């Protein structure tokens, strides 16, 4: 989708357009949805021979 | 420290160079209209079709 | 005028050739110039001299990815080997411009 917008969107640097704005909060909200699913795995994947 | 500061074939004039110089200098190149010199102080890096002459001297980049 | 005093004030767009360093991009900056002169002759017959030491930005319209930092004029006298005692004059104006990098840092970094 990002990619898709990069055509469309000025390219100018005294602020940054709403759109791009809401395309970066979804897109850090991905990047944190991978690193706490990571978390859940390493916790559910731990046994007493590794971990107390 | 006294070197020659004119260009090309203008009359001469000399110049004093700063505390701690010891050199002179005499670039030449043409351009579409013809030939110029730059005489001045120290020994500077030129681009590679340019006729530099450097010399520790004093009035000696004539 | 009556006196015959001329002021001709025609309008350009100027295309000019600047070397663009990119070490830095895109937090660069650039100094670009507009080498000026008479084509057809020489300072013993059209002399030419700049109206300020500095171009005239009272009515520049702002950017939006640059920033004007530092301006001025350079007049400049060329002599030849040949022609001991014909000078070839130009006026050059160079203009400082930082960019403003931040479509760059949202977009790519
Ligand atoms: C961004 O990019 C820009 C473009 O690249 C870059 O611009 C450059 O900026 C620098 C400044 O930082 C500019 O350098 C200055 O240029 C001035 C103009 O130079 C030309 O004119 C000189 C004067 O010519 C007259 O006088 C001679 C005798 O003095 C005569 O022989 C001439 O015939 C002529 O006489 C006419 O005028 C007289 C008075 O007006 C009059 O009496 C007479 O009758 C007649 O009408 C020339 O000497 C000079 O030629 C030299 O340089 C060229 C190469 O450029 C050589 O090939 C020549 O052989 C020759 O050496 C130019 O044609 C200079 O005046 C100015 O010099 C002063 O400052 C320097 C500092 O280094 C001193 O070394 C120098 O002695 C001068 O000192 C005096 O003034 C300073 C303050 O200014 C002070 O110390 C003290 O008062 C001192 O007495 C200087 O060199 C440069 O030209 C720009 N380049 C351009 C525009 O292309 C810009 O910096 C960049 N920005 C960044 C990177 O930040």
């Amino acid at each position: 989708f990002l990619l898709l917008l990069a055509d469309k969107v000025p390219e100018t640097s005294l602020s940054v357009p709403i759109i791009i704005r809401y395309l970066m909060f979804i897109m850090i909200l991905v990047a944190f949805s991978v690193i706490l699913s990571v978390v859940v795995l390493n916790l559910h994947h731990r046994s007493p021979n590794t971990h107390t | 420290r006294i070197c020659f500061n004119h260009q090309s074939s203008q009359p001469q004039t000399t110049k004093t160079c700063s505390p701690g110089e010891s050199s002179c200098y005499n670039k030449q190149w043409s351009d579409f209209r013809g030939t110029i010199i730059e005489r001045g102080c120290g020994c500077p890096t030129v681009k590679p079709g340019i006729k530099l002459s450097c010399c520790e001297s004093e009035v000696c980049n004539n | 005028d009556y006196t015959g005093k001329i002021m001709w004030t025609p309008p350009a767009i100027f295309k000019s050739y600047c070397e663009i360093i990119v070490t830095h991009f895109p937090f660069d900056q650039q100094n670009c110039t507009m080498k000026l002169g008479i084509w057809t002759y020489d300072g013993t017959k059209v002399s030419i001299s700049p109206e300020s030491d500095r171009p005239d930005l009272s009515t520049f319209m702002e950017s939006g990815e640059w920033v004007m930092k530092d301006y001025r004029g350079w007049k400049h006298w060329v002599y030849y080997t040949c022609c001991p005692d014909t000078p070839y004059l130009d006026i050059t104006y160079h203009f400082i411009m930082q960019r403003i990098p931040l479509y760059f840092v949202v977009n790519v970094i």
